[PDB]
RNA sequence: CAUUGGUGAGCAGCGAAGGAUUUGGUGGAUUACUAGCUAAUAGCAAUCUAUUUCAAAGAAUUCAAACUUGGGGGAAUGCCUUGUUGA
């Protein structure tokens, strides 16, 4: 499993998994720990410019994160790992099999409750010792005692006290003596959130019909009861701002806020996060100021400010509505394809099922930015046909990207699932361009290519048809018809002279681009799924349908090396920029580097996920792959 | 009123001058050893100076009404009836939605002088000066065509 | 920024100075801007002359007087560099000082350099005048004092005050007390009537940048980010010698009498407003003015200066100024 | 931000501070009764003897003026400079500053409240400071010549942009333009505060309502095509609605009849929202004029409602309650007069609600159908029920008699109930 | 003209929060 | 604790009537008027001139 | 007859709960992502400042210092240099 060429360099477009993220303080500013997989990233709450990552990918998925000042407590399986700045200083280690659920930090005491109901209390060796290490005791709440942990908090003002908060009810655990303080009056619902409140004694808690309580621990009784019929709370959180508001999120996808002086709703935030993937997982005021975090599900994170109200007199009761700030995001859903915008290692195309085509950076993730879908007005002046609700554009199936032009006119093609027609792209304004190219034989679009000059477009189509386009007007200027299946393949070579096409009928014909004629036709014992053409050494391999990938050179129209051992359906291949080295992925879960001069396969892998897409930087530094599953895309240092 | 107690708190015994935070806890310079009952006290009196104590907490609490009105406010968002149950259509909004042509499938060349839909089977009917008698299956997302009758110089205008 | 901020003599008016040229003259009660310069130049300092009506700014190599409005009116061409400037209102001369080690007193209504003095010592730190005499002290980069007249080609007095760098210097309103801070992080009060060292606060936890004396009596004392003041510390008494913590509440120690912190910002000068109870703090980021109780004086005199002049008021008052003038020679210990 | 951004704000803060000569020139200046020139000549204790003399007026006119002589109106207010003053004191008196206005919102007609309250804007600045009070409570005179010179010495808040054109200009502000004000979601907001301080203080007059009234109701008019954003205007102005039912007086209770009826027939609302909106009405429903308004909305509510139970029967609790304040023959003339409007789905629910809850009133159900004409299903839902009710409830003179009226009136249709029905 | 909605620029502030350290105590 | 500052009062310094001449308030103390001897030498040449 | 001159009155065609022109404000980018403050081998982030002071170290006959001037001619009184008188 381990490359002797390649190794995992860090994951690209992910912001938060799912988990709720942490906030932490450092002086006056705050920073945001997410989780995203077997690693967490924190960012600056100022800019949203990432800090720094975990060193190492932890052994499981990490479950909750917890953060204190510099140090960052991170739980996966039984373990609870200690961070500062990303590298790790100490790992706790439980005695149980059960797994970590919730993790809360108060002084000295470290608490991690686990799926067992059973509770480990850790303390500091010394006590001026930065984080704890020893392990004090253990505590377990019985079935007796309370149902299911829900949450672990500790409220301020209270001496070695820990607030168990479960589904039955709520307790209090003297942590020091390790004796049941407190024990709740049962609620008729079940508890799923708990947030301290900033005045004394009152926890919020979150049921799953829409009961937000104000639990007076003091007293031990109601103090409020908010109401929010056919809903469920996923988070709480309350404005420490001088104004008394509360932040109800919820599993739908909405946030609706409170103002508990007055009894009244401010306003609500309808679908800031997508429902399918938890809605508002984590929603959290910033200590002091009116600008609230939130984050999901959907590989998003955003954060909203209450501007100061416009009325001079009686603010209270004019609340401007929250404004969207600033975020950072990717997709939702794992990508499709994938290109190198640049020759450099600069920017990287990604298209996702998720119907968003992305522009992600490697070298800075505040880069990264969504190519926008908004059309030109068509030139003729006829009224553009579509739907009047805005949908995004269907997956993207394939793309083709050239340079030779940027910053004049359009130059990248897409080609879209079930759609008669493909569509172009500006990187330079990165947005939509103003020009669609229709196969004109009725037949979907199966592959598109560009010329290096970045003049012309070529449009296979599944009917047998190339349609060649000219990208500056838009305009169709010549149809090549040889191949009676669709074409699964389009490339032409640096000087513009020589073209090459393959079909599912198996046939590779080599045209004169600059002639307009069929210098010959070539047929191989298979269907043929995929080409890649090396414009540098004019050889191109063919991604046979007998699970074999043929080299051909353009120059004479003969197999020039066949390489065998692939045990299933090759997804995706990539010639090395030196031209001496193909990487191919399959669906039986490897990738296999083949060496050419020799064809045959120096190194292998195997991958978890199966890897959709390979591909290699120009300069040929990093390789790039995309899995069935995770939402970012994998990157690969080259040690060669 | 406190619905517990813990008697730790009164034993313990807690330095304040160790650390920085805790110094401006002290009443006097003399002291430096409070016990854990007085500290708490202290503790709570500092943490209302970093979060003053709002009204919601301490003077409002819940425990023909007029008041029926606003408390249903409260608990609806969405307050427009369902328009689901309704048998009777709204007046101004009209919801809708179009779909495939029912002529895609099999266009015809001439004007559509009179349409007719089956009383019970899923058949459109389209005539015109084209003399043609086209029938469609209306399904909504193909409308393939059933049949076709050309008539031979006779016009269809109904 | 930086931004190197002079007020008015009657504390009417602001003058900022940005490091990378940007001057800006307002009056800064009402909101109301005055004159705005983007000078594309390296700005130093800028000073008010008889009243706000003129400003002096020193650029790069020249000091350039300018006009309510923003309109340049002179180019000092005899100037080279000057790097602090000051203005004596009674005498209608303005000074400077700079690399050249040159101090140049220019009398305004005339036009004519007046007297051009060789400090023979280097480039000049620091700059302040004795408002009770109009004798102009510099410190130098081998930490001595000087004290100068126009008349004299050779300084009145030499005073050992540092044992490195004098960065700054500030002198009180009754011209009895002086305070030099050095680059040897030692702070130094002076008697300068008698010429005797009062206190020497050796050892401060960085270099003082600058130092200020209020009209109450307030020493104002910079270092880097902080911002310190001290109340009484110019006496002769011993008790009264500034000190950062008292020791066990000895009530003879002098702790500060007020501090503030600027988290991220280097200060870059300081002025008390005249006639108000504020300080005035020049860094990087800007102007900012600190509340100081028992800050400024409480009883003005309106013959000689009025925060509430009318301009009708302003152009009498210009011209009396103008006619009872001192003369340039009368200057004298 | 630039540097004159930061400096328009800092003039902003000072803008009466009076700095020198030509600032008092401007701030003094600004009068009610008086001209420029003249208004720089005068002196405080000026102002203050007329205003003294004119509070003495309102005092007749009403006794609450009299304790402002105390506190506003006294010989020491002369001495007393909001500049100087801490927060706290500023607060306390902007209390008030705000009383007052309320109290003069009504007398303004009279000539001696032009008086007393130019001392206010002397001395305190009040066009300056409180502003928004001062327009609100003048709002609704906005035709009268004494709201055309506050507008000139007022400087306008940015919630009143739409009145800047009207600043020193010759016509009034026109009818049309305060709509667009009220348009505004943040205006609706500060003006449901200040109509909840006149509610609090029962400071209230029929001028006020009246004018509150319809710019209310214009709004949804204005607002009928855009459904989205009727649905935001729901929770203010009903939240208003419940406010006015609260009030002990009549004309407020009728104001939120005539507001809470544009909502019904101009937005379709959820039966509960309707039941709960009648029980708000019927709670405090005291006087004779409210009560009458009051059963003309209760009707009209029932009549937009368009859905499933649309004709159900009223719940127990609000059945009891308006049984209480409306009597039988209280209807029974309702139903009596020729010029009764549309009610018949409320009398369908009423109807049931009497079969199923009182059996002393079924005399009364016959009574009731003959005054007015149900509609055919209506009409069904009846003999349903009544078709029950002779299978548990004992046959009764009366009970047959019902039938022997649907006997009469369309005898196949009672076949088909009873054919449904057993 | 109508109401003027800018959205004007906001830069945090320093606020004070309480620190649970000095929660926990030895006997 | 115990804070006061120096307050100004517009009215005081600033008259409301804008016949009335402005007040001018007068501090004796030396500090505030230098150069006493040299300033009296110019107005007693002056008057010679 | 031609306008590749302006202003309009209408078609063909395009055409999914509308289409077009202009514009205010904020947010993210425009260099390659190792976190805030301070008296910084650590504290703070609720700051301490009731240990923050002492000790030690630290002073070139460089005791030199306009590399900084628009050209021509001078410079009474100044200022620089050199000598000189008398203390
Ligand atoms: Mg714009």
């Amino acid at each position: 499993k381990n490359s002797k060429i390649f190794s995992p360099f860090r994951i690209i477009g992910n912001v938060s998994n799912g988990v709720p993220f942490a906030t932490g303080t450092l002086g006056s500013t705050f920073y945001i720990v997410t989780c995203v997989g077997k690693t967490f990233q924190i960012y600056d709450a100022n800019t949203l410019h990432l800090l720094f990552v975990s060193e190492k990918e932890t052994p499981s998925s990490i479950v909750a994160l917890s953060a204190h000042f510099h140090y960052v407590y991170a739980a996966y399986e039984n373990k609870v790992g200690i961070y500062k700045r990303g590298i790790e200083e100490h790992l706790l280690e439980l005695e149980t099999d059960a797994n970590v659920e919730h993790l809360c930090i108060f002084g000295d005491y470290l608490c991690a409750s686990t799926d067992d109901n059973s509770i480990f209390i850790y303390k500091k060796s010394d006590p001026q010792d930065k984080y704890p290490s020893e392990f004090y005791t253990k505590l377990t709440v019985t079935e007796i005692q309370g149902g299911e942990i829900v949450s672990l908090q500790h409220l301020a003002t209270y001496l070695n006290k820990l607030t168990v908060v479960t589904k039955s009810n709520v307790l209090l655990f003297n942590v020091r003596t390790g004796k049941l303080v407190f024990t709740s009056n049962e609620f008729p619902d079940q508890i799923t959130t708990a947030e301290p409140a900033p005045v004394l004694d009152i926890i919020a808690l979150g049921t799953v019909t829409g009961e937000v309580i104000m639990f007076n621990m003091r007293k031990g009784k109601r103090i409020r009861t908010i109401k929010i019929p056919q809903s469920r709370i996923s988070s709480l959180s309350f404005r420490t701002d001088g104004s008394s508001h509360l932040s109800v999120g919820t599993s739908s996808g909405d946030l609706i806020f409170y103002d508990l002086d007055r009894r009244s709703r401010i306003h609500v935030l309808k679908n800031i996060h997508r429902e399918s993937y938890g809605g508002v997982t984590q929603a959290t005021f910033l200590n002091g100021q009116p600008i609230i975090v939130t984050s999901g599900g959907d590989n998003s994170l955003k954060e909203y400010v209450f501007d100061p109200s416009l009325s001079q007199g009686s603010g209270d009761v004019v609340v401007q509505p929250p404004r969207y700030l600033r975020s950072r995001g990717g997709h939702s859903q794992p990508p499709s394809y994938i290109a190198f915008a640049d020759s450099q290692s600069h920017f990287m195309l990604s298209a996702s099922k998720d119907r968003s085509l992305w522009s992600f950076s490697l070298r800075k993730d505040a880069q990264s930015q969504e190519m926008s879908q908004r059309l030109h007005k068509k030139q003729d002046g006829g009224r553009v046909g579509g739907s009047t609700i805005k949908s995004k554009f269907p997956e993207i199936v394939a793309l083709a990207i050239e340079n030779a032009r940027i910053g004049e006119w359009e130059n990248i093609i897409t080609a879209h699932k079930d759609e008669k027609f493909a569509r172009t792209w500006d990187m330079r304004n990165k947005r939509v361009g103003r020009w669609t190219f229709d196969t004109t034989d009725d037949g979907f679009v199966k592959s598109v290519a560009m010329s290096q000059c970045g003049n012309f477009g070529f449009i296979g189509s599944s009917n047998g048809s190339i349609t060649i386009y000219n990208m500056q007007s838009g305009i169709l200027r010549k149809k090549y018809k040889l191949h009676k299946r669709a074409v699964t393949g389009i490339s032409l070579d640096g000087m513009n002279r020589k073209m090459v096409s393959c079909g599912l009928d198996g046939i590779v014909g080599f045209y004169d681009f600059n002639k307009s004629t069929l210098l010959g036709k070539l047929k191989l014992d298979a269907p043929i799924t995929a080409m890649v053409y090396h414009r540098s050494s004019d050889l191109f391999a063919l991604a046979l349908d007998d699970l074999s990938i043929v080299v051909i050179d353009a120059v004479t129209q003969r197999v020039v090396r066949q390489l065998w051992g692939h045990s299933n359906r090759i997804t995706a291949f990539d010639f090395s920029p030196e031209g001496r080295w193909i990487v191919s992925a399959s669906l039986d879960s490897t990738i296999r580097t083949w060496d050419l001069p020799t064809g045959g396969c120096i190194d292998g892998i195997i991958v978890d996920n199966v890897a959709t897409n390979v591909k290699f930087s120009p300069n040929g530094d990093l390789l790039a792959t995309t899995h069935v599953t995770g939402n970012g895309i994998c990157i690969w240092t080259n040690r060669a | 009123e406190a619905a517990w107690i813990d008697s730790d708190d009164e034993k313990i015994k807690v330095p304040i001058l160790v650390t920085n935070k805790t110094k401006k806890l002290r009443t006097s310079y003399n002291e430096s050893k409070i016990n854990g009952v007085h500290y708490i006290n202290r503790l709570r009196s500092q943490f209302e100076k970093i979060y003053p104590r709002p009204k919601w907490v301490d003077d409002e609490s819940d425990s023909g009404d007029i008041n029926a009105l606003t408390k249903i406010l409260s608990t609806t968002y969405n307050y427009k009836d369902t328009l689901s149950n309704s048998k009777l259509l709204p007046p101004k909004k009209l919801d809708i939605v179009r779909l495939k042509d029912a002529n895609a499938s099999h266009p015809s060349h001439s004007a559509i002088q009179s349409l007719s839909f089956h009383p019970s089977k899923p058949l459109l009917l389209t005539g015109g000066y084209d003399k043609t008698l086209r029938i469609y299956h209306i399904d909504g997302k193909t409308n393939h065509l059933v049949t076709s009758l050309h008539l031979v110089g006779s016009p269809i205008q109904t | 920024g930086p931004y190197h901020i002079k007020y008015a003599k009657n504390g009417t008016h602001l003058l900022i100075t940005g490091r990378k040229g940007h001057v800006a003259s307002m009056d800064w009660r009402k909101g109301q801007l005055r004159a705005e310069l983007f000078l594309n130049e390296t700005c130093h300092s800028a000073t008010y002359l008889q009243n706000e009506q003129y400003f002096a700014v020193a650029q790069k190599k020249y000091t350039f007087i300018y006009d309510h409005e923003g309109t340049e009116l002179h180019r000092l061409k005899q100037h080279i560099e000057a790097r602090h400037l000051d203005f004596l209102p009674y005498h209608y001369l303005l000074v400077t000082a700079g690399e050249t080690g040159w101090l140049k007193y220019h009398d305004v209504s005339t036009g004519q350099l007046v007297s051009e003095l060789r400090t023979k010592a280097g480039p000049t730190m620091a700059m302040a005048q004795n408002p009770w005499n109009a004798v102009m002290h510099l410190g130098h980069s081998n930490g001595t004092v000087s004290l100068w007249s126009p008349s004299m080609p050779e300084p009145l007095v030499k005073l050992l005050s540092a044992r490195g760098p004098v960065n700054s210097i500030a002198i009180d309103r009754s011209g009895y007390y002086m305070a030099t801070t050095g680059a040897d992080r030692s702070m130094k009060i002076w008697d300068i009537r008698n010429f005797k060292q009062l206190h020497s606060v050796e050892s401060l936890p960085t270099p003082g940048t600058n130092v200020s004396i209020s009209d109450t009596g307030l020493l104002a004392l910079s270092r880097g980010p902080h911002v310190t003041l001290w109340k009484d510390a110019l006496k002769l008494s011993g008790d009264s010698k500034p000190c950062f913590g008292s020791m066990g509440g000895n009530p003879h120690r002098n702790t500060p009498y007020m501090s503030h912190l600027f988290a991220g910002n280097k200060v870059e000068n300081l002025g008390f407003v005249p006639f108000e109870d504020l300080l005035g703090v020049g860094h990087q980021t800007g102007i900012t003015n600190l509340i100081v109780p028992g800050a400024g004086e409480a009883n003005y005199d309106a013959l000689e200066l009025n925060p509430f002049e009318t301009k009708k008021q302003r152009q009498e008052q210009e011209v009396r100024t103008l006619l009872n003038k001192l003369p340039a020679d009368t200057i004298t210990l | 931000s630039s540097l004159s951004d930061q400096l328009a704000q800092v003039a902003s803060n000072n803008a009466t501070v009076a700095l020198d000569r030509k600032r008092r020139q401007k701030l003094h200046s600004a009068s009610l009764i008086y001209n420029s020139k003249t208004a720089a000549t005068q002196d405080y204790d000026f102002i203050f003897e007329n205003a003294s003399k004119a509070l003495e007026e309102l005092s007749q006119i009403e006794p609450k003026f009299a304790i402002f002589s105390r506190t506003l109106f006294s010989e020491s207010s002369i001495s007393l400079d909001r500049n100087v003053q801490t927060k706290e004191e500023i607060k306390d008196l902007d209390n008030a500053i705000n009383a007052y206005l309320l109290l003069a919102s009504s007398k303004w007609y009279l000539a001696p409240t032009l008086h007393a309250t130019e001392w206010l804007v002397r001395r305190f600045q009040i066009h300056v400071k409180n502003t928004e009070m001062l327009l609100l409570s003048t709002l609704n005179y906005y035709q009268t010549p004494v709201f055309k010179r506050i507008l000139s010495i007022i400087k306008l808040p940015p919630l009143f942009n739409c009145l800047s054109n009207f600043v020193r200009s010759e016509k009034p502000p026109t009818a049309l333009t305060m709509i667009k004000l009220f348009n505004d979601m943040d205006f609706l907001k500060l003006y449901t505060s200040y109509l909840d301080q006149c509610i609090k203080h029962n400071a209230t007059y029929t001028n006020q309502l009246l004018f509150t009234t319809c710019c209310f109701i214009n709004v949804v008019a204005f607002n009928s095509n855009n459904d989205e954003k009727l649905n935001q205007l729901v929770p203010i102005l009903l939240e208003i609605s419940a406010k006015l039912l609260a009030s002990k007086s009549k004309d407020c209770q009728i104001a939120a009849h005539t507001i809470l009826v544009v909502f019904a027939t101009a937005l379709p609302l959820k039966k509960t929202i309707i039941l709960a909106a009648m029980e708000t009405i019927l709670s405090n429903l005291d006087a004779k004029e409210a009560k009458h308004s009051a059963l003309l909305t209760i009707c009209k509510l029932f009549q937009t409602l368009k859905g499933q139970g649309n004709v159900d029967q009223l719940p127990s609790k609000i059945f009891k309650l308006f049984d209480s304040k409306f009597d039988t023959v209280s209807i029974l003339t309702f139903l009596d007069k020729e010029d009764k409007p549309v009610c018949d789905k409320f009398i369908t629910s009423y109807t049931r609600s009497i079969a199923r809850y009182d059996r002393s009133k079924l005399n009364i159900i016959l009574s009731l159908l003959k005054k007015i004409r149900l509609e055919r299903y209506e009409v069904r839902l009846i003999i349903t029920d009544l078709i029950y009710l002779s299978e548990i409830l004992e046959d009764k003179s009366q009970l047959v008699e019902l039938f022997e009226y649907f006997i009469s009136i369309n005898e196949d249709l009672v076949l088909k109930c009873l054919k449904s029905l057993g | 003209p109508k109401v003027v909605r800018e959205a004007k620029k906001v830069e945090m502030t320093e606020a004070r929060a309480y620190n649970a350290d000095a929660d926990t105590a030895k006997a | 604790m115990k804070i006061k500052t120096i307050k100004r009062s517009a009215d005081d310094y600033v008259p409301v009537k804008s016949t009335q001449e402005s007040q001018m308030p007068r501090n004796l103390n030396p500090e505030l008027h230098p150069f006493e001897r040299a300033r009296e030498y110019t107005k007693a040449l002056n008057a010679t001139k």
